[PDB]
RNA sequence: CGCGGGGUGGAGCAGCCUGGUAGCUCGUCGGGCUCAUAACCCGAAGGUCGUCGGUUCAAAUCCGGCCCCCGCAACCA
RNA sequence: GCGGGGUGGAGCAGCCUGGUAGCUCGUCGGGCUCAUAACCCGAAGGUCGUCGGUUCAAAUCCGGCCCCCGCAACCA
RNA sequence: GGCGACUUUCUGGUCUGUAACUGACGCUGAUGUGCGAAAGCGUGGGGAUCAAACAGGAUUAGAUACCCUGGUAGUCCACGCCGUAAACGAUGAGUGCUAAGUGUUAGGGGGCCCCUUAGUGCUGCAGCUAACGCAUUAAGCACUCCGCCUGGGGAGUACGACCGCAAGGUUGAAACUCAAAGGAAUUGACGGGGACCCGCACAAGCGGUGGAGCAUGUGGUUUAAUUCGAAGCAACGCGA
RNA sequence: AAAAAUGG
């Protein structure tokens, strides 16, 4: 019942709302996750870098329990946390190898929503 | 609306133990001038405190003021949140004695000596009101933590 | 009649599984907040766990009697 | 004919199960405003439809008088 | 009006240079006849996203909204219909003439430079304008033709006619009513506009008032009189 | 980037 594992990717997901974090195999396989609304942050806290750092800390520390080293960072959003992200999955004790930001950038297919008045 | 900072007042040392922290204690415990009374009130209670614990009443009194000194406090900024900010060094002697004598005055006993006696004990045993106090702006700005 | 489940601060839910410790969300009181108001943050008081027994150093927790509520099922004076 | 109801100014609880009149709005006083509204704090206001009965004690239980609501009023 | 991935097929217009060719064949354009954003309508298809209506959740005194979660028509396609927009450069078309500076698109001629044609921008004389501004892409100087206006409201309404499946479109008054409606510009004042500054304005503190007895002024009420004045800050230990 | 109406 013990998953063992050398290098890794960590993705990061950093929306204005909140923080979500997850580390998996390099063929994409769950291990643990942490978000600022796992940790308890609600409102507006979970948009903070702060909430950010504390979620990626603790699932770097899940990821090195399973027993990872070295992890590729794969960010998504454009978030406030994601430099908070990286700065505690560096000093988590993991290796970052490379950093890479894979949000989705739409062509001009699909309408977005109304803007907002408010 | 303001041009700027004030020159700050300077305090002579107690004329016994030699501590502007004293002095400051005597002028925060005086009331309308009586300089006197709160001077006769806290050797009285150095006094009390010194004979209760057999161990210096300085040495004690900094130890208490130690410990009801805090380092953070909540202050708001603005869209509007309190957000926690470290505290001068004269923030906080300032913090510590005010809570120190604002809490003795709260305390059962009869006499005031016997009062500011019983809170520094207190605090310097880590188990008092100003104690409680700041325990509790410390908790509340690490709560307000994210905001920093 | 048989089998399960439920009864816990003023309300709504955990904790029962596997013995210690009464937790969480609302509600009331005090404080911070603001031009007030709301929201938000921090301190308190609030049930001794449906009731009576029993085994234990120790019972909301384990075992019985009893009082109600719910689900399904049984019922040829 | 049979049921149900009548409680501060309005609307609605309390009745079942006698000893305890609650909520929202409205009214009045103080506050906030240049003033009104909104809002905050504090207060007053119902002999429980009206007569009798049982009870130590009646909004409550029982019987009449009144008023309102609903249903019924069919076969030739 | 509009047209933005790429490829192929069919097809319209525009610009530049010669001066073979026709030899005024031109301009405008009532009535006509066509195209014409978006929404909308009909038949059939399609349906991701977004999203009228609608339904919850919030906000609020209320909130048939703004915000949140969904969500149908529609948004898409073919063929028909509708024919309207602040369909705007709020500027009809054609032609010629009138200082300059400078960018850019497609060309052409002459030695990186000069000249030139057609567009597309910016700045700027004369002139024009109520002013703002326009200014070889005129809102200048002129000539031709067309459309349109004659104070505001009533009213783009009523009636009639034509058109449309409908929604509606086109055309289009009057009674009555007012002494104003308007344009540009100016000085203030104001703004839940901006910038920069002050003040116990806030912040950091200390001490009070609002509760009690009493002193005092004022309101009210009483009285024969309770003399008059002061009324937010700037009346109420005020004239006194 | 919450809500804060009105005034012959
Ligand atoms: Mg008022
Ligand atoms: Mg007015």
């Amino acid at each position: 019942v013990k998953k063992n594992i050398e290098n890794g990717v960590a993705h990061i997901r950093s929306t204005f709302n909140n923080t979500i974090v997850t580390i998996t195999d390099e063929f994409g396989n769950a291990l643990s996750w942490s978000s600022a609304g796992a940790l308890g942050f609600k409102g507006s806290k979970k948009s903070t870098p702060f909430a950010a750092q504390m979620a990626s800390e603790t699932a770097s520390k899940s990821a090195m329990e399973h027993g990872l080293k070295t992890v590729e960072v794969t960010v998504k959003g454009p978030g406030p946390g994601r430099e908070s992200a990286i700065r505690a999955l560096q000093s988590a004790g993991l290796e970052v190898t490379a950093i890479r930001d894979v949000t989705p950038v739409p062509h001009n297919g699909c309408r977005p929503p109304k803007r907002r008045r408010v | 609306p303001r041009k700027g900072s004030v020159p700050k007042r300077d305090v002579l040392p107690d004329p016994i133990h030699n501590s502007k922290l004293v002095t400051k204690l005597i002028n925060k415990i005086m009331l309308d001038g009586k300089r006197g009374t709160a001077q006769r009130i806290l050797y009285s209670a150095f006094d009390l405190v010194e004979q209760r614990s057999g161990r210096d009443a300085l040495e004690v009194f900094e130890e208490a003021i130690n410990n009801i000194m805090p380092v953070l406090e909540v202050k708001a900024r603005r869209s509007n949140y309190q957000v926690p900010v470290e505290v001068r060094p004269e923030r906080r002697t300032t913090l510590g004695l005010r809570w120190l004598v604002n809490y003795a005055r709260l305390r059962g006993e009869k006499t005031m000596e016997d009062r500011l006696a019983n809170e520094i004990l207190d605090a310097a045993n880590n188990t008092g009101g100003a104690v409680k106090k700041r325990e509790d702006t410390h908790k509340m700005a690490e709560a307000n933590k994210a905001f920093a």
